[PDB]
């Protein structure tokens, strides 16, 4: 299971741009 | 006829006068009278008083020279005759002359090489034993290509000089001023110097190692005093009294001036023997070297020497600054070691001698007054105490009474500027067991309810065979004059939370030194050190050192401290950290016995899981200065690895709460359905009490050091300075791990907390940091694009980031601590410092 | 002050300074020497000392004298008259570096003026008696060819040339029934067998100050300072104070330990610096006392001593107030002697503690080794004490000319190489132990 990993990455990158 | 045969001068053996040498005359008796005189006699004469002296020369003239014809020939002439000029003798025996032996080679042999091997040295024609280190011995016999033989000769110069300049210890916390560490090696003089490592067997025997002969003194037991009667005359008897005490005197003298002369002449010779050994050692070390490089120098073709710049008078002169240099050294180390072996295995052989003919003296001596106590007429018991006052006082030895000569002196006053020559005791660990290596051999006996382990610890629990026992050397000189420090590293368990009564109120012995009610004691109550001392009449002085029990962050609740104890004339006083925190005036108190058995135990009304730690106990015979202190303090803080929150070594693989020195009340939580650090506020004590308070420190997320590599020294989980490091945390039941965006723009930035995965966009190599140089518990962590490169990315903090509603606190990295880190007096304050808390034993909540 | 005699080897025997002496250990037997006076009491006679030696042990051989000396021998040392004179105008100027400085010319003065008791032990104590060997030595002086006619002088010293060990400087009292008497406070005629030109050379290991050499090591010693050490045994001996108590003994029950001869306190105290403190207060005590009730023997002596037996042109009166002076006795209103506890005091300090190699040397300025106990390097030969370019009466070797001052350049041998010449290791004998490995 790598789409966990990918699904993190999309809230970080949210996160960074908040 | 084989078998190898070393021809030695007689010269170059040790001079080692026999006991037979030295004066037996202080065994007998003195008849001590009303007008006996001391006899001293001084062998100086100015010279001054000699050349301008009008009495010295005659001025009878001189009778004439003529006279009768001698007629009585009778004469004494003494006869001569030559003996063999060879002995032959056969021994099992490899020292001196047979290690320096193996260092010379034959004028016809071309090809020499190094070798650590003796007996090869021995066997083969080509092969020069040398003492310096295994790369040394590597290089020099190193071939190489005409071009870069000029780099080779400047390099194995360089090398030889620093080789020849090592003089510090590689274990930094040991008590060990100056050594040349290679003396061993170079000559395997005294017990099997060069084997073994001998910086580690001088540690644990001292001088006494590099000695070939361990002489036999002579120390007679001082003769008895026969005071005479004078039953008429009062006045006569107190001048009889008073040349008693006076012939005391030169009887302690005369007793000094015998060792001294037997020091000079048995140990100091040897001493002497030993520094003439390592000049020719070195010399011969620097002559094979010259013959290796002159060698290789002519086996290249005549034009390539010409594509190559040497002088061979700047190679010879260089290499000889650095036996200059080196000299220098191992005549300083030498003549500190002479002077140890006269001042802790001979002069407290001699003082034993003199405190039992003192005790025999004071016997005879308060007798006679109270048989002529009628004579007297009552002043009788201001003799008796004249008589206690001076027997009480010993005469200290000053070497520079004995000699007027200036390098003798020198050494002397070099040797008692030196703090470490103050030591009387020094528990350490070696081999499953703890010892006294201060070099006056006190008796350490470990019951089997002490753990130990190998960094020094040693834990007190409530047990009954949980004891240390330490007899002290009786022959070291400060009854009334008190002049001695005591120091040691503890750490103190935390109260507990439900007995705050027992802890507050009960006071318990952990350090007991008591003879006759009489002596010192270290105690704890609580939060509360004490210090105490306790004189033959049962009068009582304290000086203590208290913690605060309401704080948010305690530095000393259940974390090491270093405590130090000062005691002179006026003051006790307690030192925390290499700072003073109190201070107890001690006048009032007369007479403290400090030669008494130590007892390392806990004593009173205890808990049944009460403990204590204790690292590095230590006593000197003199008051510590703050420097003395602040040095010691920082010697013993050293180490290649990092520490935790408690201060014990940090390790890999273990579990740790997080704490950020400049966020103190913060922790780190992982965010509600997001992959980011959130920061909250920590939960202090929740209730009951009024004397208590503490912020809760098993908080936050559980983290975990992982090693990045396989590939390293596998022995230990130690974490040190400069490694690399994958910082992990538990997520559930899974293992996650932080990381940082390769993009990064502005200064401050979020950090990804993610599971454990190869990405391409993240880095994940950390490098473990301690920017501070002094003492702390405190590191920092470093992100960079990989191992190799010298970019640096940013240190891991903590930020107030700005984000839109229609101010919260993350775990970072940032740009801005980059910038300060190298600051002069350094920000402990820094939200780059992170300190790791594990789960301990001393800390419940 | 004090005068140097000046004269030539082939000079004619006049029966006053140039004398044909029958010198001590010769006995009665018909051996004598040529021999000249350099200044009151003090004789040099420029040839080898024998006495005791036998002829063929003035070769090398595969045998040794001592065990701690590396010993040089040359069988043609003084073989020729012209050699005697180049030794005889060499101690005229090593003479007149001595007394360059009032230090050393008190020295000498003590010597000249410090002469032996009429007596020894065997002596009653009411005569003085000069027929024995240890006061008056006999000179020859017929005429060549004719019956021998003798009349005897007193003296205090006689220098000889070596004996077979060139570099084996020593001094030598004269014993008579097993007794002594420059050991026992009478004093008597010392002598001394000496060579100028093969000297010591030493090193400075220890020292951390100047520590410049280049293999060719250390430095050579000063003759004249080698003279000065073996004076002060001299200057012993007239007085009466040769120590003869506890000696510091070598310890040899080891392969590894050094093999040497008994050393008395003197020789520690002679050399002074560090070294005696190896002697204990307890026998420096002893010693002290020794010497004292030896004085107080001769006190008594010169309150009874009426008569001179051996010879009737001796005046009591004369002797008894020039020994009063030597010893430092003091007279009451009565003209009796007694000694003076303050006076013995500072006299005896004077000659064991004030006259030593190590204050001497420092008053020079000449360089020499750190103590009796530190290790010596083979012998050196100096080419030319006689040219001023190499050593001089004011300097010795340390000219500031030739800027040798500074440091005892002028002594080092990897500076002043003009100076000296090695010797070969086939003339040089040498005590060894032959180490042979063995195991189990």
């Amino acid at each position: 299971k790598e789409d966990a990993f990918s699904k993190l990455k999309e809230k970080f990158m949210n996160e960074l741009h908040k | 006829a084989p078998g190898i045969c070393i021809d030695v001068d007689n010269e170059d053996l040790f001079f080692i006068a026999d006991k037979n040498s030295f004066s037996d005359d202080l065994s007998k008796n003195e008849r001590i009278e009303y007008n006996t005189q001391s006899n001293y006699i001084e062998n100086d004469f100015p010279i001054n008083e000699l050349i301008l002296d009008t009495d010295l020369i005659s001025k009878i003239e001189l009778p004439s020279e003529n006279t009768e014809s001698l007629t009585d020939f009778n004469v004494d002439v003494p006869v001569y005759e030559k003996q063999p000029a060879i002995k032959k003798i056969f021994t099992d025996e490899n020292t001196i002359f047979q290690y320096l032996y193996s260092q010379t080679f034959p004028l016809d042999i071309r090809d020499i090489s190094l070798t650590s091997s003796f007996d090869d040295a021995l066997l083969f024609s080509n092969k020069v034993y040398s003492f310096f280190s295994m790369d040394y011995i590597k290089t020099a016999n190193k071939v190489v290509e005409a071009g870069l033989f000029a780099g080779w000769v400047k390099q194995i110069v360089n090398d030889f000089v620093i080789e020849a300049n090592k003089s510090n210890t590689m274990d930094k916390i040991a008590d060990i001023s100056l050594i040349v560490p290679y003396i061993g090696l170079a000559l395997n003089v005294g017990n099997e110097t060069a084997k073994g490592n001998f910086e580690n067997a001088f540690e644990i025997a001292g001088a006494s190692i590099l000695l070939e002969f361990i002489p036999e003194l002579l120390i007679p037991v001082v003769g008895a005093f026969l005071l005479e009667s004078y039953i008429d005359n009062k006045n006569k008897i107190i001048k009889t009294i008073d040349n008693a005490l006076t012939k005391r005197n030169e009887k302690w003298s005369d007793m000094y001036g015998l060792i001294v002369a037997q020091w000079l002449s048995t140990v100091n010779t040897q001493f002497y023997t030993i520094k003439e050994g390592m000049y020719k050692a070195l010399n011969y070390q620097a002559q094979a070297l010259e013959e290796i490089i002159k060698y290789r120098y002519n086996i290249y073709s005549e034009k390539e020497k010409s594509n190559i710049n040497i002088d061979f008078n700047d190679i010879n002169s260089k290499l000889n600054e650095g036996i200059n240099q080196a000299i220098d050294n191992i005549n300083n180390f030498i003549n500190g070691c002479s002077v140890s072996y006269l001042m802790k295995k001979m002069i407290p052989l001699a003082v034993e001698k003199l405190l039992d003919f003192d005790n025999t003296l004071k016997k005879n001596l308060l007798n006679y007054i109270d048989e002529n106590k009628l004579y007297l007429i009552g002043s009788a018991e201001y003799e008796k105490s004249k008589v206690n006052k001076y027997l009480k006082t010993i005469m200290p030895f000053d070497l520079s009474i004995y000699t007027n000569d200036t390098i003798l002196i020198e050494m002397f006053n070099k040797y008692n500027s030196e703090i470490l020559n103050n030591i009387i005791l020094n528990l350490r660990y070696k081999d499953n067991n703890l010892i006294d290596l201060s070099g006056y051999g006190a008796k350490v006996e470990v019951y089997d309810g002490v753990e130990l382990n190998d960094k020094n610890q040693f834990k007190l629990t409530s047990s009954a065979n949980s004891k240390i026992r330490v007899t002290q050397n009786q022959n070291i000189i400060n009854s009334v004059f008190l002049d001695f420090s005591v120091s040691f590293w503890i750490r103190i368990p935390k109260y507990k939370n439900d007995g705050i009564q027992n802890y507050i109120h009960n006071e318990y012995t952990i350090i007991n030194c008591m003879k006759n009610n009489s002596g010192w004691k270290i105690s704890i109550r609580g939060n509360r050190i004490i210090w105490t001392l306790i004189d033959i009449n049962g009068k009582t002085k304290s000086v203590f050192f208290e913690y605060n029990i309401r704080e948010d962050i305690s530095e000393y609740i259940n974390r090491w401290f270093f405590v130090t104890i000062t005691n002179n004339l006026n003051n006790a006083k307690i030192y925390i950290n290499g700072k003073l925190e109190s201070n107890t005036d001690i006048k009032d108190i007369r007479e403290v016995i400090a030669n008494g058995e130590i007892i390392f135990k806990l004593d009173g009304d205890i808990d049944r899981t009460q403990f204590i730690w204790m690292k590095y106990f230590s006593i000197f015979n003199t008051e510590l200065s703050q420097s003395n202190i602040e040095e010691r303090y920082k010697i013993q803080s050293y180490s290649e690895y990092l520490k935790d929150f408690w201060g014990n070594p940090l390790m890999y693989n273990k579990e740790y709460y997080m704490f950020n020195a400049g966020n103190k009340n913060s922790y780190i939580k992982l965010k509600k359905d997001s992959p980011v650090g959130e920061i909250l506020t920590r939960s202090k004590y929740n209730q009951n009490s009024k004397y208590i308070n503490y912020r809760d420190l098993y908080i936050g997320e559980k983290f975990i050091i992982r090693r990045k590599s396989n590939s390293q020294s596998i022995n230990d989980d130690i974490v040190r300075k400069e490694d690399y490091i994958y910082l992990d945390f538990f997520n559930l039941n899974q293992e996650w791990r932080v990381y940082t965006y390769k993009y990064f723009k502005k200064e401050e930035m979020k950090l990804f907390l993610a599971p454990i995965y190869d990405s391409d966009e993240f880095y994940n190599t950390i490098q473990i940091k301690e920017y501070d140089e002094q003492p702390t518990y405190s590191c920092q962590l470093l992100f960079k694009k990989d191992e190799e490169s010298t970019d640096e990315i940013g240190l891991i903090g903590i930020h107030r980031f700005y984000e839109s509603g229609i101010y919260k606190d993350y775990f970072c990295i940032s740009k801005w601590y980059l910038k300060e880190v190298k600051r002069k007096p350094y920000n402990l304050k820094l939200g780059c410092n992170w300190q790791f808390i594990p789960k301990d034993e001393g800390w419940t909540e």
